């Protein structure tokens, strides 16, 4: 039984033949053709299952790669034990360990070679970048943070960042002091010192907010003062640096610098950055016109991974709400789906993989393109009658059918305004209009409290002849209404002998009495408590005897 | 993050219609050129205070006499400069230094000081009274719309 | 849930038809100065209040 | 005129009137008269050094 | 520090130029308008102001018997000798005649070949500079008359004429302000500016 | 990117962007075709077509010889110079 | 430099100078007119570079 | 050119036209888009924009307003490539510093 289906037609008699009123409705050209676009419970229970299932996958790996550098890192140093091993053997271990996050046991091994003096620029740089965890980071990346690199970034700080980043820096410090030992100006500028820069700005991005706000304010600062010559690697450091804190106003200042001064230089990089950036600050109208920029351009090549930044940051903005004005009717920004064909189009004549996307992005790619992309095949069927009425079954099933125009039948009417510049004159309908009714409301100050849960309101049908009215009346019972002689009619109880006393004294009926024998009322002690206070005024004056004191001395009386 | 929700503010066309619908047209806030037969749609708008009238710091808050004509009378020789400058390719440029912009400021005042008033494109809005040139000269001192003579000499 | 607050909103909207719009001034960096008392030969005294 | 290389007025941070003052204790007091010394020297000696 | 020339305008904010001096705070507004964008040389458009001497920068254009079509050149400063906005005095394409003075020469260059200094960035008229009106404290209280509302009839430079006219009680007693009426009961707010619908496009009504 | 920033965004406002209300009350009037007292402004195309300042000047005549004194004649020639009809 | 207070801001139209107001002598003009300043204009990169190569053959040549 | 445009119009929730001056509710979590109309900065309905604020993209062409020579421009003049009117324009010819 459904309170929606109603009759839509009326009752057969000699009306539908002596009247022109049309026996259906006419066709309502506004609304769209209605079309399945929907997903099933277990469809979606078993996309999670799926992803559940990669991702323990990829758990897994990286728990055996753990295992697997940590038993190297025991068998080594306990085969090797006094026996003197080769150096790269105990540089590439620290670099698998750091690699992995285990940097407590990567510091004494760096410790160690560096006092030995085996480690070269080059592999100062490594460790540095080593530091940063890529495994790590890809592990987090396909598990925890969803394949979305601002969350990697933003989820790598919490692996003990700021220890990380201390131990970075001071490997900074004595990869310099071992590299001065290689006339007033060779440290400063070298290509070795830059590298160590750009490892160190690096490995200094995935630590906490408070080493990447301090990347292109403090690294880059120390670096000019110490006159290292930066590189494009460097730019883009500092840019992602200046992307993931919010700031873009800086971040397109400094690529606009480096399309002047430096052009034919710039990489990829950079437009992720920029794209990174505004998806981080809400900035999707200006993360459109960056993407269309490098669509133009075309030889920055866009990656996968801009590709995905640029989806990711169009799919956030059609899930962002809008304010109550614009939310009356439905959701306004679902419209912003409609482009992820068009970006897919462009991404085929680029030459970007379809397939690079991650598995999570992929999915919502799915929906969006399977609620705005029906070909041209489909759309030569779309429109016919059996599915629409199926739509209109599944509706019904559903129990959803407010917003179906052969379904909805509408009753109520809403009078006209009696101006008082001249009432003299009546005033009689032009037009009809199908008004969502939320456009003229009863305001809430003449309305009942809420007018939903206190009263219970239906919308039926008289019986009997209308002869002119309304024929679909609404009736408006309170929820807690009851029979006037609801007394009788249910079952007597001990609350009968009650009748008519005001405030009755409900204690000496209360049955606690018997079962506890410590009783006491809560009524007596307060108004004990309340004859105390009245005997705490009623104490009364005393009469108080007076001696004189003008004289010098006081005068003193006895009893 | 407080950018979640995204709040389209009112749209200020939509502030002004609201406004104007509320105080029915809104007759004294128009100006009073918009009652004349035919207005363009500069005197068709509002009444609100434009950049025009900054620098000129002979009327206050409220010209007494005559400062208003003497105010338009500055604005226009103005333009008529900026006509010149367009015209002797004195424009100014969007990265200037001083060393530059005080130059061609000298350059600027030489062409202006050589080129006279054009009375013709002086024209009269609202309410406002034609006053000749000599009228005030009488009025305010010779100095306020100086002959070459008198700059030269100051 | 009254709707006191919609009625308060709605009576200063109904106030919106009876104000005007102030008079900012010619210069108006000048008038909000004059306003606030800082520029020079502006200040104005507090008034006195008869004491209780 | 009257004024040529004067220092301007020295605009306390948090300045408070008599109506907030009230409520401050003896020793709110004395901090609040403490910051405004400190603000005011400070501009003008810095006025001091730039003239 | 920023507060250097606070002594020039005691209380009111710091500025880095004379604001008693009219035509340079004029000018330096002129200034920061250009280096903010919202003044420079845009392409020209039939709407915008154009007219007898009006300074824009057309490309001159170079005349060659071996091209077949117009050749074009470096935009440089003209002035307009004049210009017709109607079609049947310039169909398209429409030329405006100009005239450079580098040289003097005097050629006719197509509307789309001129550049003209715009001052904002939305105004039909680019060209023409905004003006701003006196404030006036009785707003409603405005009279304006019907038969002269431009004041053209005013007698302006004397003639032998006006010592003719003799001066009476009739003379006094003032047609002009019989006629004159006021701005309030010059419109009336009818039930269609009521239920008026909106010119622009609304966001959600 | 689906809404324009010109519609929401305040600092591209449109500063000359007439109200609503302004332009259509401006252009619904309908001015005294009086101007000047002796001829009328036509309002209709037919009225146009029997307009013509060389017609006015008959009226004019009219007028002129209908006045009794010198002061009334130069007012009535003022009028006729300022709305610039022939003179013959 | 950011302890001073710089940010990273450049765009097409951009120039980069050293700002000193001229010194206002004892007179009306001090007395009244504004500062006059002073921008002499610098580049906005400098070439570690070219300075160490310029620096390097400046040595050994003395 | 609205006088004081950034402050009537992009910092004023009345747009320099709406007069802002039960009591209000001491710790109220109030719709992103209303308030409890105390004073201007907390109206009854909120007008600026929640979004960022971007200027109307500039009508002049740069590739036409030829700019001051950069000392910066001053190194690659020599390698970088003009139209005829860049090299001898009215102000700033660029061919005469090449040859200085």
């Amino acid at each position: 039984m459904l309170s929606q289906n109603v009759a839509k037609t009326t009752v057969p008699s000699y009306y539908m033949i002596r009247t022109n009123l049309p026996h259906r409705k006419p066709q309502n050209q506004w609304e769209g053709v209605y079309y399945y676009s929907g997903i099933t419970k277990r469809q979606r229970h078993l996309i999670l299952l799926h992803r559940k299932r990669e991702r323990e996958a990829h758990m897994r790996s990286f728990n055996i790669s753990r295992a697997s550098v940590l038993q190297r890192l025991e068998q080594l140093s306990g085969d090797r034990k006094q026996e003197s091993l080769p150096p790269h053997v105990r540089l590439d271990l620290a670099v698998r360990l750091a690699q992995h996050g285990l940097y407590q046991q990567a510091t004494p091994i760096v410790d160690e070679l560096h006092h030995q003096k085996a480690l070269h620029a080059g592999h100062y740089a490594l460790l540095i970048n080593a530091l940063a965890c890529p495994r790590l980071g890809q592990r987090i990346l396909h598990c925890d943070a969803q394949c979305d690199p601002a969350l990697t970034y933003k989820l790598l700080g919490d692996e003990n960042g700021e220890e990380r980043a201390q131990e970075a820096y001071r490997w900074f410090d004595l990869a310099l002091t071992s590299l001065a030992v290689d006339v007033p100006y060779l440290p400063q500028g070298t290509a070795a010192a830059s590298h160590i820069t750009n490892a160190l700005m690096r490995t200094l991005l995935t630590c906490g907010y408070t080493h990447v706000a301090a990347i292109p304010d403090s690294v880059y600062d120390r670096m000019g003062s110490m006159g290292i010559s930066p590189t494009i690697s460097t730019y883009e450091l500092v840019m992602l640096a200046l992307s993931l804190q919010g700031n873009m106003v800086e971040a397109e200042s400094i690529l606009s610098f480096l399309r002047s001064h430096h052009s034919e230089h710039i990489t990829v990089e950079s437009f992720n950055a920029l794209l990174l950036g505004h998806r981080e600050a809400r900035q999707f109208d200006c993360c459109d016109a960056i993407w269309q920029e490098l669509v133009d351009r075309r030889w920055p090549r866009a990656s996968p991974l801009t590709a995905e930044l640029y989806l990711r940051s169009i799919m956030d903005h059609a899930n962002t709400p809008t304010s109550e004005p614009l939310q009356s009717f439905a959701n306004i920004n679902v419209v912003e789906k409609k482009k992820v064909p068009l970006v897919l189009a462009q991404m085929d004549e680029l030459g970007v993989p379809r397939t690079h996307l991650s598995r999570v992005l992929m999915d919502e790619v799915e929906d969006s393109l399977r609620k705005f992309q029906t070909y041209r095949s489909r759309f030569y069927e779309w429109g016919r009658a059996v599915k629409q009425f199926d739509f209109i079954e599944f509706r019904r099933r559903n129990g959803w059918l407010y917003d179906l125009h052969l379904m909805k039948c509408t009753t109520k009417q809403v009078g006209p305004l009696r101006d008082f510049n001249d009432p003299d004159a009546v005033q009689g309908a032009v037009a009809t209009a199908e008004i969502p009714a939320f456009f003229n409301e009863r305001p809430a100050w003449e309305r009942p409290p809420l007018e939903e849960t206190l009263y219970v309101t239906t919308n039926k049908e008289r019986y009997d002849d209308v002869r002119g009215g309304d024929i679909y009346y609404d009736d408006t019972r309170g929820l807690h209404d009851r029979s006037p002689t609801w007394m009788n009619e249910v079952p007597e109880t001990r609350y009968d002998r009650l009748y008519g006393v005001n405030h009755p004294d409900i204690a000496k009926i209360g049955i606690r009495r018997h079962l506890n024998v410590e009783y006491v009322n809560r009524k007596e002690v307060v108004e004990r408590d309340a004859a105390l206070m009245k005997k705490t005024l009623s104490s009364g004056r005393r009469l108080r005897h007076r001696v004189e004191s003008s004289r010098t001395h006081r005068n003193a009386g006895s009893l | 993050t407080e950018r979640n929700t995204i709040h389209y503010g009112v749209p200020i066309q939509q502030i002004v219609d609201e406004f104007v619908f509320r105080h029915r047209n809104a007759r004294g806030e128009r100006p009073l050129d918009y009652f004349k037969p035919f207005p363009n749609f500069r005197a068709l708008r509002l009444n609100r205070m434009y950049r025009d009238v900054e620098g000129f710091s002979l009327m206050k808050q409220r010209p007494e006499f005559l400062e208003w004509e003497l105010f338009t009378r500055y604005r226009q020789h103005h333009q008529q400069r900026r006509r010149l400058a367009l015209l002797h390719g004195l424009e100014p440029v969007a990265n200037e230094t001083a060393q530059e912009r005080d130059t061609r400021r000298h350059r600027l005042d030489e062409i202006c000081e050589r080129t006279p008033f054009d009375e013709r494109e002086m024209r009269v809005n609202d309410d406002e009274m034609r006053v000749s040139v000599e009228t005030l000269r009488s009025w305010f001192g010779v100095y306020m719309l100086p002959s070459p003579t008198v700059v030269n000499a100051v | 849930t009254h709707g006191l607050r919609e009625k308060e909103k709605h009576d200063f909207t109904i106030l919106q038809r009876t104000v005007r719009i102030p008079f900012q001034g010619y210069d108006m960096d000048r008038f909000l100065a004059q306003q606030k008392g800082t520029p020079y030969g502006a200040q104005q005294l507090p008034p006195n209040v008869v004491p209780s | 005129n009257h004024v040529v290389g004067r220092a301007p007025e020295p605009v306390v941070p948090h300045e408070q009137p008599q109506e907030v003052l009230r409520h401050f204790s003896a020793e709110e007091r004395a901090m609040y008269e403490q910051h405004v010394k400190e603000q005011t020297s400070r501009q003008l000696g810095e006025w001091e050094r730039a003239m | 520090p920023r507060n250097l020339n606070h002594a020039l305008n005691y209380g009111i904010a710091n500025y880095a130029y004379n604001r008693g001096n009219y035509v340079e705070t004029q000018d330096s507004i002129w200034e920061e308008q250009t280096a903010s964008g919202q003044e420079g040389w845009s392409p020209a458009t039939h709407a915008d102001g154009l007219r007898e001497g009006l300074p824009v920068r057309a490309r001159r254009p170079i005349f060659s018997s071996s091209a077949e079509q117009r050749i074009a050149g470096g935009p440089q400063r003209a002035v307009i000798i004049q210009y017709h906005h109607q079609p049947f005095f310039n169909p398209e394409p429409r030329l405006v005649k100009v005239a450079f003075q580098c040289d003097g020469t005097i050629m006719e260059v197509p509307i789309s070949d001129v550049m003209i200094w715009q001052r904002r960035y939305h105004g039909p008229e680019r060209t023409v500079g905004d003006e701003s009106r006196r404030y006036n404290p009785a707003a409603m209280r405005r009279y304006v008359d019907v038969t002269d509302p431009f004041n053209e009839k005013t007698s302006n430079t004397e003639h032998f004429l006006d010592k003719y006219e003799p001066k009476r009680n009739a003379d006094t007693v003032a047609d002009k302000y019989r006629t004159t009426k006021q701005i309030t009961e010059i419109d009336k707010w009818t039930r269609y500016d009521s239920a008026r619908a909106d010119n622009y496009r609304p966001l959600s009504i | 990117a689906n809404i324009p920033r010109s519609v929401w965004d305040p600092a591209q406002h449109n500063p000359n962007w007439s109200d609503s209300y302004g332009h259509d009350i401006t252009n619904r009037r309908a001015w005294p075709a009086r101007k000047w007292t002796v001829g009328l402004e036509p309002c209709t195309p037919r009225e146009w077509l029997q307009f013509s300042h060389r017609n006015l000047a008959y009226a004019y005549n009219g007028a002129l010889r209908a006045c009794h004194s010198l002061p009334s004649m130069l007012l009535l020639y003022k009028e006729m110079k300022q709305r610039g009809v022939k003179v013959d | 430099a950011r302890e001073e207070g710089y940010v990273f801001h450049h765009s097409n139209s951009s120039r980069f100078v050293e700002e000193t107001y001229r010194h206002p002598g004892e007179s009306l003009q001090s007395r009244y007119l504004a500062l006059q300043p002073l921008h002499t204009e610098v580049s906005a990169k400098e070439d570690f570079q070219r300075l160490y190569y310029q620096a390097q053959k400046h040595h050994k040549q003395q | 050119q609205l006088q004081a445009q950034d402050r009537i119009i992009c910092g004023t929730h009345g747009a320099g036209i709406v007069a802002h001056q039960a009591p209000a509710a001491d710790l109220s979590r109030t719709k992103p888009h209303e308030g409890t109309g105390t004073s201007e900065r907390d109206p009854y309905i909120r007008t600026l924009h929640n979004q960022r604020s971007a200027a109307p993209e500039s009508s002049v062409s740069q590739s036409h307003t030829v700019n001051a020579p950069t000392v910066d421009e001053c190194e690659m003049l020599a390698e970088r490539w003009g139209t005829m009117n860049y090299w001898h324009n009215d102000t700033f010819p660029r061919l005469v510093v090449f040859l200085k």
